[PDB]
C-alpha cells in the first residue's frame, strides 16, 4: 500500500512536469520546424523500413541465458538445506552446462556478428 | 446441443406436428450454421456481405429441409394412425431430399437426396425402435 | 452434516499475559527453562489431539505458569529486567546482541535471587519427553472404516483350457 | 608433460582470462570434496531449529530423551561455540 | 479399456513372471515355432533378393542367423502368450467361484419337455 | 549438420518420448513433449530449402498450440483436485481440452490439415520419423487416461479421421501426401478402439509402424517421391516394385495379409460392446484407402510405364547404401496373420 | 469486498491481453504484454508470491526487449498499425473489451456457470488461510527445494537449455 | 470460484483466440503464444500459493524455462522465413497444400 | 504406454511431487493435508472403479477444503439475511462486530 502510493506519486510528478513543459512556454509550430532531423536535408526513405540486426543470434541466445538466471536466483536459500552435497552437485552441474553452451556457440562462430 | 434432439424427441410421434416441425427446423438451422462457418473459414468469401449471403443460403436450405422433414413425417404418422413405423420417416426424408433438389435446382440431386435421405431416416427410426447405439458405451 | 460444538465464552476466559513482545523476548530463555513442564504438556496435547477444543485446561495452566514466572521476576528485581527489555525494545529487530550488559545484570540478578541458570546454546530446541495421564487419542482423524480389499490371487497356475480360443486357433 | 607445458604457456600468453576462468572453476569443483569443514556446514544447517520441537510421550522406555532441556541427554551444540 | 495392466502383484517390466514356470513350456517342434523359423527364412531370401545376390544360395551363415533369431525370439513370445492366457482363465474361474449368485446353475430340461416352435418349409 | 549433432538431436527426440512414457507426473509429461518438439524442429530442416522451412514453421505452430492447451488442461485438473498424477481426469472440461490437445498432436481430423503439408515439405527420412516415432507419446498418454475420456468426442474424431484420410488420399500424385493421408486414416482406426481396449490400440500401432517403415524404406531405396518417378523403378529394380505391391495390399487390409489383422481385431472388440454400426462404417470407408493403394500398385508394379534412355547408365550401378532392417520389415508387414493370438502378450 | 484491488489488477491483466491479442503492430503488442506482465506481478504479489511475481516480470522484460529488436529488424511496415488505425484491429479490441465486460457483469450481479463452473464474487480475501508460524517464506523454501528434491527437474531443464542453444544454431545456419 | 481465477482463464482464452486468428505478421502470433504462457504461469502460481503446496512452487519456474525455449524456437523460424521472403507474412508460406 | 521404470528400480524420479501430503521441506503442511491423507488412505489398493463410489465422502470433503464452495454459499446466505434484517431495522449488529471489541492477546 505504501509502494502503490510511492509509484503514484512518482508518475504524477513526472506527468506534471510534462504538462508544465507543454503548457507554460509559447508555441510556434510550423511544418519546417516539426519535420524529421537528418542533419540538413530531407531523408531519402522512411525510418520505418526494415533495419537489419547483425547480432540476431546473440539475441536469441540471450533469451536462453536469461532463464538460467531464474534457476540460479534461489541459490542463497538452497544453501540452507541439509543435503549440501546434492545441492552443490546440482548447482555446479547447472553452471557447467551454461559454460558448455557458451563454449559451443563461441567455437561455432555464433558470437560473431553477421557481415 | 443434444438438448435440441431431446426437444425434438420429447414430443410424441404423431402428435403436435407444428411443435415437432419447429424442433426439426431448429436442428436443421444449427447444422446449416455449422456448415457455413466451416465453409467460410476454409474458403474465404471475398467480402463480408458475400459471406453473409453464403451463410444465409446454407442455413435457409438446411432449416427448410428440417422443416419439411419434420412436418411430413409427423403428419404422415398421425394420418396413417401408424406410429412406430419407419415408413413415416422414409416419407419425410424423401420430401426433405426433394426440398434440397428444388433448392439447388437439380433433378438428379433431388432424386438422389430423396432416396438416400429417406433410407437414412428410416434407418434412424429402426434404430430408435430397436435400441441401436451409434456411440456405444464401453460395456466390456 | 452435523453441528459444530464450541466452548462457551465463559470457558474461554483466563488471566491474560499482557506484556509486550520485547518483555517476552527478554524473558524467553529463563521462561523456557522454568515453565517447561506445562508448556510441553500443552504442546503434546495440542499435537496429539489436533483439536484446539480438547486442550483448553492445558492452555490455562500455561497462562498461570507464565504469570507465576513473571510475578517472581517482578517480586525480586523489576529494575534490571526493565533496563534489559527497554534496551531490547529499542531495536527494530529486537536483537539480543546489542544488549549484553543489561542481559548480564538481569542474569546475575536471577541467578543470585532465585538460582536461575540461563540455558546454553542448543538446549531449548531439544526434543524432550513428557509424562502425562491424558490417554492417547485413538482416532484423532475421526476416520471412517476402510473399505475391504479385493480378495487375493491364490492357487496353482494351470494352462488355459483349449489354449487361446481365438476364432479358429487350436493353441 | 612438455606438450601441455608449452600449451599452457601459449594460453597464458594469448587468453589469460580463459586460463583464470578454468582454474577457478576447477578449484570450485574439486576442493569441496577434500575439505574437513563441509561436514561442519551440514551439521550447522541441521542444528538450526526452524520449527517447534514436538515433545514425545514418555512411556518409561526412553533412556536417551531428556525430560527437561537442561538435562544432559540429547544433542549438544558445544562443538559449535568453539567453532 | 485396460483390463490386465492393474492386476495386483505385477512387476513392471518382467516379460516373464516366476509363476509362469509352473506351466508346460512349448515344445521345440511347436508349429508356431516352425512358422517363426519360416518367417526368418523368408527374411533371409528377401535379403538376398534385394542386394541382387543369388536368392537360395548366397549367404548361408546369414540365412542361418535369420532363422535362428526368429526361432529364438518366438520361443519366448510363445511362453509369454501361453502364460497370459493361463492368467485369464485362472482369474475368470476364481471370479465365477467367488460370485456364485451371478452364475447360477439352473435345472436343464430334456427336449421332450421343452416346447419348440415348428416352422414348415414350403 | 554435423553427424554428431544429428545423433544428439535424434537421441533428444527419443528421450523426450521416453520421458512422456515413464513419467507419473503431469509436469514431466509436458516436459517430455516440449523436449521432443525442441529437438524435432531441426530434424525437419536438415536439408535446407524454403519448403522445409515452411513445413517446420507449420509444425512448430501446431504443436506449440497443442502444448499450451495441454498445459491448461493440466492446470484446470489441478485446480479441481490437488493432483499431479496421470490417472483419470477429475474435471470434464479439463478432459475435453486434454483430448483436443492430444488429437492436435496426433493430427486427427478436424486437426488433420498439418500432416500432409509437413510430410510433403520434408525429406523421406524425416517423413519416416514424423509418421512413425512421433505417434508414440500422445498415444501412450491417451492410453493412460482412457477411462476418463468421453466416447462421443473420441469416436467422432476417429470416424472423421478415417473418412478424411480416404477422401484426401484419393486426390494425390505425390507419394508423401499419400503416406500422410494413409497415416491419418490409420490414426482414426487406432483411436476408435481406444475407449474399449487399449491393447487393440497398441496392436494396431505396432502393425501400422511396421508397414509404414517398410513403405518408407522402399521409397528411399528407389529414390522416388512422385507417382511417375516410381513408375520407372520396374526398369531398374523389379523386385523392389513387387515387394512394394505386396506391402501395398497389406496396407489395404486384404486377407490373408498382416494388415488385415488390426482391422479384424478392432471390429470384433467393438461388437462385444454392442457397437455394430460404427465398424460397418469404418470398414466400408477404408475401401477408399484400398482404392488409392491399388492405383499406386497399378502404376508401379502391375503394369509397365514408359522409361527413359538414361536409365541404361543406372543399370550399371549397385546401391551404395543398404538398409539392414528392410527385409525383416517386409516379412512382418505381410506374413504375420497366423501369429495373431500373440496379441495377448501385449496386455 | 475489501478494496477489490486484485479484481482491478486482473481486469487490467485481461485488458492488456485484449491489447496484444487484437494483433496490431508488434511494438504495441509487446507494450501490451509488458503491461500484462507487470500487473500479473502485482496480482501474484498480493497473494504472497514475491519471488515468482518479480521473476516473471524480469523474464518478460528481457523477452520483450529481444522482440522489439526483432520487430524493427523484420516486422516493420511503412505505417505500423495501432488499435484505432484499422477497422479489424479496432473491432477485435472492442469486442474483447465488451466481452470481458459481459462476463464480469453476468458473474458479479448473479451467479452463472459460464463454461467450467460458477462464482458469486465476494473478493479474494475469503479463501485465505490465517496461518501463524515461521521465520521463513514458504514460497522461498519450495523454490529452494529445487536443488535438493528436484534433481530430476534440474537435469531435464539443463539438458533442454543446452539443446536449445544447439538447436537455434542449427536452424539459423542456412545453406 | 473467485473473480480473480475467472479473469485469468479469460486471459488464456483471449490469447488462444488471438493465436488462432492470424493477421499478416507472424511476430504477432508469437506474441500470442507468449501471452498464453504468461496466463498459465499466473494461474498455476495462484493455485499453488492458495493451497500451500510447497514443493510445487518450483513448477512455474520450469514453465518459464520451457516457455523461453519455445520463444527462442519461434524467433529462429521467423529469421529463416524473413530471410527467404524479406517479410514475416503468413501468406507467403503457401507452397505446400493438402 | 506407461513403463513403470521408477517402480521397477525403486527410484522416485517424480513421485515426491505428485501429492500435497508427501514430505514437504521443513514439514510445512498443505492447507488440505488431513483431507487428502484421508481420501488417499480410504481408496488405497481397491482400484479406480471402487474408489470413486466407496471413497466419495472423503473426496467430497477434500474438494470442499480445496475450493470451499459450500462455505462461501453458507456465508453468503448469512450475510444476505443480515443485510435484509438490518435494512428494515429488525436486527442490530453487536459492538464486537462494529469495531468496538475488547481485544485479547
Ligand atoms: C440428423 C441429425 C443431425 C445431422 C448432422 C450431421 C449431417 C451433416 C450434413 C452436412 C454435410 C456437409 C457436406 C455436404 C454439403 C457440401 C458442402 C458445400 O459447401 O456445398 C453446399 C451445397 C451447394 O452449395 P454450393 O455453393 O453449390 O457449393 C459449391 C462447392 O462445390 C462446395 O463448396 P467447396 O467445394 O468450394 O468447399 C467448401 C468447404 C466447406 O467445408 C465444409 O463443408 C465443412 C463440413 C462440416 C459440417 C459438419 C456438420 C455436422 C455437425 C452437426 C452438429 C449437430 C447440430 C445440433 O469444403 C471443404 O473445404 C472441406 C474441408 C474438409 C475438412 C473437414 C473439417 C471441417 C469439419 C468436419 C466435421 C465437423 C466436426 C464438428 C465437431 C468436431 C469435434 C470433434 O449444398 C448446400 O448448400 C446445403 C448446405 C448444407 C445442407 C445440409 C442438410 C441439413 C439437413 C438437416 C435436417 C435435420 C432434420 C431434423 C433431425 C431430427
Ligand atoms: C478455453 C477455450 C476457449 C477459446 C475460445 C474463446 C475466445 C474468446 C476471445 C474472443 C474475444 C476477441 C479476442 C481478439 C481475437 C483476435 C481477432 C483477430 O485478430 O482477427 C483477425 C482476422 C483477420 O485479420 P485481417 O487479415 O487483418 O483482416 C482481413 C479481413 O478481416 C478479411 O478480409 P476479406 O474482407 O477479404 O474477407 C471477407 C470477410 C468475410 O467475413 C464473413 O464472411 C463473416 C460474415 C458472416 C456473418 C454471420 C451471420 C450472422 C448471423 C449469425 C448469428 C448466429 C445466431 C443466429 C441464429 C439464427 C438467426 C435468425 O472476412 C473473412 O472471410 C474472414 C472470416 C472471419 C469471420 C469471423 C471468424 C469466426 C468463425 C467463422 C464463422 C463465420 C460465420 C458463420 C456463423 C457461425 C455462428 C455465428 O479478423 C477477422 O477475420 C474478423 C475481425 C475479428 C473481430 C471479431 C473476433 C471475435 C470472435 C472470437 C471468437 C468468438 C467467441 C467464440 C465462442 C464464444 C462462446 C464461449
Ligand atoms: C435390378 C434390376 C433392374 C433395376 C435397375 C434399373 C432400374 C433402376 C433405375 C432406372 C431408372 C430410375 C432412375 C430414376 C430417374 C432419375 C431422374 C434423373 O436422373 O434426374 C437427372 C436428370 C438430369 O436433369 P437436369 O440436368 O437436372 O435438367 C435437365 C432435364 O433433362 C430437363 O427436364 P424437363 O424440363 O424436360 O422435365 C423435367 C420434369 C418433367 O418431366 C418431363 O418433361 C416429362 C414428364 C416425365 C414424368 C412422367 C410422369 C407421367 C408418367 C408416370 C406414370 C406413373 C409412374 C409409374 C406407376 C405405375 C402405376 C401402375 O420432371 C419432373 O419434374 C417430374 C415431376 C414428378 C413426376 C415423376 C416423379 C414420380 C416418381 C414415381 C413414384 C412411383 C412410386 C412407386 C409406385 C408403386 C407401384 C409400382 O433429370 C432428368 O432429366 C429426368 C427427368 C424425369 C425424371 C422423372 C422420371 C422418373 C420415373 C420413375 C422414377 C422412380 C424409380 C426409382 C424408384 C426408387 C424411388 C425411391
Ligand atoms: C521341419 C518340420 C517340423 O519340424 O514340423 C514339426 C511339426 C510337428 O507337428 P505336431 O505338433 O506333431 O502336429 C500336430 C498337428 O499338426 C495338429 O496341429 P495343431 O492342432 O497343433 O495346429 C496348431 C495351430 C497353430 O499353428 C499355427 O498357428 C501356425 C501353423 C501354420 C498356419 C498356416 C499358414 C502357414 C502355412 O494350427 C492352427 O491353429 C491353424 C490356423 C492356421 C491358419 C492361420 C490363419 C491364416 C491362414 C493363412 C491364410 O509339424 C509342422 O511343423 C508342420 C508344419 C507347420
Ligand atoms: C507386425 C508384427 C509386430 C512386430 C513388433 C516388434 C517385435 C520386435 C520387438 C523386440 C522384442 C522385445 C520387446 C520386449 C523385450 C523385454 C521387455 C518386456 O519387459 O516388456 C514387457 C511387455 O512385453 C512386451 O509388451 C511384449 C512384446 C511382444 C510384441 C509382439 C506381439 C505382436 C502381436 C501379434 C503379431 C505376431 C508377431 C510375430 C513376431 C515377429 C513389459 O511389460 P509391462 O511394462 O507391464 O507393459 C507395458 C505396456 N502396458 C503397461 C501398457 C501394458
Ligand atoms: C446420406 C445423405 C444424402 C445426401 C443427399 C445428396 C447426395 C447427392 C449424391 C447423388 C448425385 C447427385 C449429383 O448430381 O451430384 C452432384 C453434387 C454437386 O452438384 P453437381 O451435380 O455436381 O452440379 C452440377 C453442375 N456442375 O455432388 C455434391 O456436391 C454432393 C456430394 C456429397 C454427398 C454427401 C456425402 C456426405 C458424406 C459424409 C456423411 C457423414
Ligand atoms: C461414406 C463413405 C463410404 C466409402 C465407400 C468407398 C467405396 C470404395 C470404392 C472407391 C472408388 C473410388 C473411385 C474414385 O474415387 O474415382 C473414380 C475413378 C477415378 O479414376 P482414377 O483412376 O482415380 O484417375 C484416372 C484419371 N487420372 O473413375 C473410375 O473410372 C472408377 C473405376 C472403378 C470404380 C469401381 C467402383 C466399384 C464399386 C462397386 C459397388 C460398391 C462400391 C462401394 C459402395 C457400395 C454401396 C454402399
Ligand atoms: C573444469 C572447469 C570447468 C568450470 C570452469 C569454467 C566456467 C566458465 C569458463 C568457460 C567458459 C567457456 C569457454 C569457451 C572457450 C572458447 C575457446 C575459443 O575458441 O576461443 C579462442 C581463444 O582461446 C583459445 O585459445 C582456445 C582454447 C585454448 C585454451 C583456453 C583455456 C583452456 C584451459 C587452460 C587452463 C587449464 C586449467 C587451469 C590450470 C592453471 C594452471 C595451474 C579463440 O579466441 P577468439 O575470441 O575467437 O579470437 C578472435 C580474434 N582472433
Amino acid at each position: 500500500m505504501n509502494i502503490m502510493l510511492t509509484l503514484l506519486t512518482n508518475v504524477t510528478l513526472a506527468s506534471l512536469l510534462v504538462l508544465i513543459a507543454f503548457w507554460l512556454p509559447q508555441l510556434n509550430a510550423y511544418s519546417e520546424k516539426t519535420s524529421p532531423y537528418e542533419c540538413g536535408f530531407d531523408p531519402m526513405g522512411s525510418a520505418r523500413l526494415p533495419f537489419s540486426m547483425k547480432f540476431f543470434l546473440v539475441a536469441i541466445t540471450f533469451l536462453l541465458f536469461d532463464l538460467e538466471i531464474a534457476l540460479l536466483l534461489p541459490l542463497p536459500w538452497a544453501s540452507q538445506t541439509n543435503n549440501l552435497k546434492t545441492m552443490l552437485t546440482m548447482a555446479l552441474f547447472l553452471l557447467i552446462l551454461l559454460a558448455a553452451s557458451l563454449a559451443y556457440e563461441w567455437t561455432q562462430k555464433g558470437l560473431e556478428w553477421a557481415e | 446441443a443434444k438438448t435440441l434432439l431431446h426437444k425434438y424427441s420429447d414430443i410424441p410421434e404423431g402428435t403436435e406436428c407444428h411443435r415437432k416441425a419447429y424442433a426439426s427446423t431448429s436442428i436443421g438451422g444449427a447444422t446449416g450454421l455449422i456448415v457455413s462457418a466451416y465453409s467460410i473459414a476454409l474458403k474465404p468469401p471475398a467480402s463480408f456481405l458475400e459471406g453473409v449471403a453464403r451463410t444465409g443460403r446454407y442455413t435457409f436450405t438446411s432449416a427448410a429441409i428440417g422443416a419439411i422433414f419434420g412436418l411430413t413425417s409427423c403428419i404422415s404418422a398421425q394420418v396413417r394412425e401408424k406410429p412406430d413405423d419407419p415408413l413415416n420417416y422414409f416419407i419425410g426424408g424423401c420430401a426433405g431430399g426433394l426440398t434440397l433438389g428444388a433448392r439447388t435446382r437439380s433433378y438428379g440431386i433431388g432424386a438422389a437426396a430423396c432416396a438416400y435421405m429417406g433410407l437414412t431416416a428410416a434407418l434412424v427410426k429402426m434404430g430408435q425402435l430397436e435400441g441401436w447405439q451409434v456411440f456405444a458405451e464401453p460395456k466390456v | 452434516p452435523g453441528i459444530v460444538e464450541l466452548p462457551t465464552l465463559e470457558d474461554l476466559k483466563v488471566q491474560e499475559v499482557k506484556v509486550s513482545s520485547s518483555v517476552l523476548k527478554a524473558a524467553a530463555h529463563h521462561y523456557g527453562a522454568q515453565c517447561d513442564k506445562p508448556n510441553k504438556e500443552f504442546m503434546l496435547c495440542r499435537w496429539e489431539e489436533k483439536d484446539p477444543r480438547r486442550c483448553l485446561e492445558e492452555g490455562k495452566l500455561v497462562n498461570q505458569c507464565a504469570l507465576d514466572f513473571f510475578r517472581q521476576i517482578k517480586r525480586h528485581c523489576a529494575e534490571p529486567f526493565t533496563e534489559y527489555w527497554t534496551c531490547i525494545d529499542y531495536s527494530g529487530l529486537q536483537l539480543f546482541r546489542h544488549c549484553r550488559k543489561q542481559q548480564a545484570k538481569f542474569d546475575e540478578c536471577v541467578l543470585d535471587k532465585l538460582g536461575w541458570v540461563r540455558p546454553d546454546l542448543g538446549e531449548l530446541s531439544k526434543v524432550t519427553k513428557v509424562k502425562t495421564d491424558r490417554p492417547l487419542p485413538e482416532n484423532p482423524y475421526h476416520s471412517r472404516a476402510r473399505p475391504e480389499p479385493n480378495p487375493e490371487a491364490e492357487g496353482d497356475l494351470k494352462p488355459a483350457k483349449h489354449g487361446s480360443r481365438l476364432f479358429f486357433w487350436t493353441m | 608433460a612438455g606438450r601441455i607445458a608449452s600449451f599452457l604457456k601459449n594460453a597464458w600468453a594469448k587468453e589469460p582470462v580463459l586460463v583464470a576462468s578454468f582454474a577457478i572453476g576447477g578449484l570450485a569443483i574439486i576442493l569441496p570434496s577434500l575439505s574437513p569443514y563441509t561436514n561442519y556446514a551440514i551439521r550447522i544447517n541441521r542444528a538450526t531449529p526452524y520449527n517447534y520441537p514436538v515433545p514425545l510421550r514418555d512411556d518409561g522406555n526412553m533412556p536417551d530423551v531428556p525430560s527437561h532441556p537442561q538435562d544432559p541427554q540429547g544433542p549438544s551444540l558445544e562443538w559449535l561455540k568453539n567453532l | 479399456m485396460t483390463m490386465m495392466s492393474g492386476r495386483p502383484g505385477r512387476v513392471p517390466l518382467q516379460f516373464l513372471p516366476n509363476e509362469a514356470r509352473s506351466l508346460p513350456p512349448p515344445k521345440l517342434t511347436d508349429p508356431r515355432l516352425v512358422y517363426m523359423g519360416f518367417l526368418g527364412y523368408c527374411s533371409g531370401l528377401i535379403d538376398n533378393a534385394i542386394r541382387r545376390r543369388p536368392v537360395v544360395s548366397a549367404g548361408l551363415h546369414r540365412q542361418l542367423l535369420y532363422v535362428t533369431s526368429f526361432v529364438f525370439f518366438g520361443y519366448y513370445l510363445l511362453k509369454r502368450q501361453d502364460y497370459m492366457y493361463a492368467l485369464r482363465d485362472h482369474d475368470m474361474f476364481a471370479y465365477v467361484k467367488s460370485h456364485p449368485e451371478d452364475f447360477p446353475e439352473k435345472d436343464k430340461k430334456t427336449y421332450g419337455e421343452i416346447l419348440e416352435e415348428f416352422h414348415p418349409v414350403r | 549438420m554435423n553427424p554428431i549433432i544429428y545423433t544428439t538431436l535424434i537421441m533428444t527426440v527419443m528421450s523426450g518420448t521416453m520421458l512422456v512414457m515413464i513419467s507419473s507426473h503431469w509436469l514431466l509429461i509436458w516436459i517430455g513433449f516440449e523436449m521432443n518438439l525442441l529437438a524435432m524442429i531441426p530434424v525437419l530442416m536438415k536439408n535446407f530449402n524454403p519448403r522445409a522451412t515452411e513445413a517446420a514453421t507449420k509444425y512448430f505452430l501446431t504443436q506449440a498450440t497443442a502444448s499450451m492447451m495441454l498445459m491448461m488442461a493440466i492446470i484446470i485438473n489441478l485446480l479441481y483436485s490437488g493432483q499431479w498424477t496421470i490417472t483419470k481426469m477429475f474435471n470434464p472440461v479439463a478432459m475435453t481440452m486434454m483430448t483436443m490437445a492430444l488429437a492436435m498432436k496426433l493430427g486427427l481430423s478436424p486437426f488433420h490439415f498439418w500432416v500432409p503439408e509437413v510430410t510433403q515439405g520434408i525429406s523421406l527420412q524425416a517423413g519416416l520419423l514424423l509418421l512413425t516415432w512421433q505417434k508414440l507419446a500422445p498415444l501412450s498418454v491417451l492410453c493412460q487416461i482412457s477411462q476418463s475420456i468421453n466416447p462421443n468426442l473420441m469416436l467422432t474424431m476417429a470416424m472423421l479421421s478415417i473418412l478424411i484420410g480416404g477422401w484426401g488420399g484419393l486426390n494425390q500424385t505425390q507419394l508423401r501426401k499419400i503416406m500422410a493421408y494413409s497415416s491419418i486414416a490409420h490414426m482414426g482406426w487406432m483411436t476408435a478402439v481406444l475407449p474399449y481396449n487399449t491393447t487393440m490400440t497398441i496392436l494396431n500401432l505396432l502393425i501400422y509402424i511396421t508397414m509404414t517403415l517398410a513403405m518408407f524404406m522402399l521409397l528411399i531405396h528407389s529414390s522416388a517421391t512422385t507417382t511417375l518417378s516410381l513408375s520407372h523403378t520396374w526398369n531398374k529394380m523389379p523386385v523392389i516394385t513387387s515387394l512394394m505391391m505386396v506391402t501395398l495390399l497389406s496396407m489395404g487390409g486384404l486377407p490373408p495379409l498382416s494388415g488385415f489383422m488390426p482391422k479384424w481385431m478392432i471390429i470384433q472388440e467393438m461388437t462385444k460392446n454392442e457397437s455394430i454400426i460404427m465398424p460397418t462404417l469404418m470398414a466400408m470407408t477404408a475401401l477408399l484407402n484400398l482404392y488409392f493403394y491399388m492405383r499406386l500398385a497399378y502404376s508401379s508394379s502391375l503394369t509397365m510405364f514408359p522409361s527413359t534412355n538414361n536409365m541404361k547408365m543406372k543399370w550399371q550401378f549397385e546401391h551404395t547404401k543398404q538398409m539392414k532392417l528392410l527385409p525383416t520389415m517386409i516379412v512382418l508387414s505381410t506374413l504375420v496373420l497366423p501369429m495373431t493370438p500373440a496379441l495377448s502378450s501385449l496386455n | 469486498m475489501t478494496m477489490y484491488i486484485a479484481f482491478i489488477l486482473s481486469t487490467i491483466f485481461v485488458i492488456g491481453f485484449v491489447g496484444f491479442s487484437s494483433k496490431p503492430s508488434p511494438i504495441y503488442g509487446g507494450l501490451g504484454l509488458i503491461v500484462s506482465g507487470g500487473v500479473g506481478c502485482g496480482i501474484v504479489l498480493n497473494f504472497g508470491g514475491s519471488f515468482l511475481g518479480l521473476m516473471v516480470f524480469l523474464i518478460y522484460l528481457g523477452g520483450m526487449l529481444v522482440v522489439f529488436g526483432y520487430t524493427t529488424a523484420m516486422a516493420t511496415e511503412m505505417y505500423p498499425e495501432v488499435w484505432v488505425s484499422n477497422k479489424t484491429v479496432f473491432g477485435a479490441f472492442v469486442s474483447g473489451l465488451m466481452m470481458e465486460f459481459c462476463m464480469v457483469y453476468y458473474a458479479l450481479k448473479e451467479e452463472e456457470v459460464e463454461i467450467i463452473f460458477k462464482f458469486n464474487g465476494l473478493g479474494d480475501w475469503v479463501i485465505y488461510d490465517t496461518g501463524d508460524s515461521g521465520f521463513f517464506s514458504e514460497e522461498a523454501m519450495g523454490i529452494a527445494a529445487l536443488y535438493s528434491y528436484g534433481t530430476w527437474l534440474v537435469i531435464v531443464t539443463g539438458w533442454s537449455l543446452l539443446i536449445g542453444v544447439v538447436v537455434i544454431m542449427e536452424i539459423t545456419r542456412g545453406n | 470460484m473467485p473473480l480473480v481465477y475467472m479473469n485469468i482463464i479469460m486471459a488464456f482464452a483471449i490469447a488462444l483466440a488471438g493465436l488462432l486468428m492470424y493477421r499478416s505478421h507472424l511476430m504477432s502470433s508469437l506474441l500470442c503464444l507468449e501471452g498464453m504462457m504468461l496466463s498459465l504461469f499466473i494461474m498455476s502460481t495462484l493455485i499453488i500459493l492458495n493451497t500451500h503446496f510447497t514443493l510445487a512452487n518450483m513448477m512455474p519456474i520450469i514453465l518459464l524455462v520451457f516457455a523461453a525455449c519455445e520463444a527462442a524456437l519461434g524467433l529462429s523460424l521467423l529469421v529463416m522465413v524473413s530471410n527467404t521472403y524479406g517479410t514475416d507474412y503468413v501468406q507467403n508460406l503457401n507452397l505446400l497444400q493438402c | 504406454p506407461f513403463f513403470d521404470v521408477q517402480k521397477r528400480l525403486g527410484l522416485d524420479l517424480d513421485r515426491w511431487m505428485t501429492i500435497q501430503s508427501a514430505e514437504q521441506p521443513h514439514k510445512i503442511p498443505g492447507r488440505c493435508h488431513a483431507f487428502e491423507k484421508e481420501w488417499i488412505e480410504c481408496a488405497h489398493g481397491i482400484g479406480g472403479i471402487r474408489a470413486e463410489k466407496e471413497c466419495k465422502i472423503e473426496f467430497d470433503d477434500f474438494v470442499e477444503c480445496l475450493l470451499r464452495q459450500k462455505t462461501m454459499k453458507r456465508l453468503s446466505a448469512i450475510k444476505r439475511q443480515r443485510d435484509k434484517l438490518i435494512k428494515e431495522g429488525k436486527y442490530t449488529p453487536p459492538p464486537h462486530h462494529l469495531g468496538k471489541e475488547d481485544p485479547r492477546p
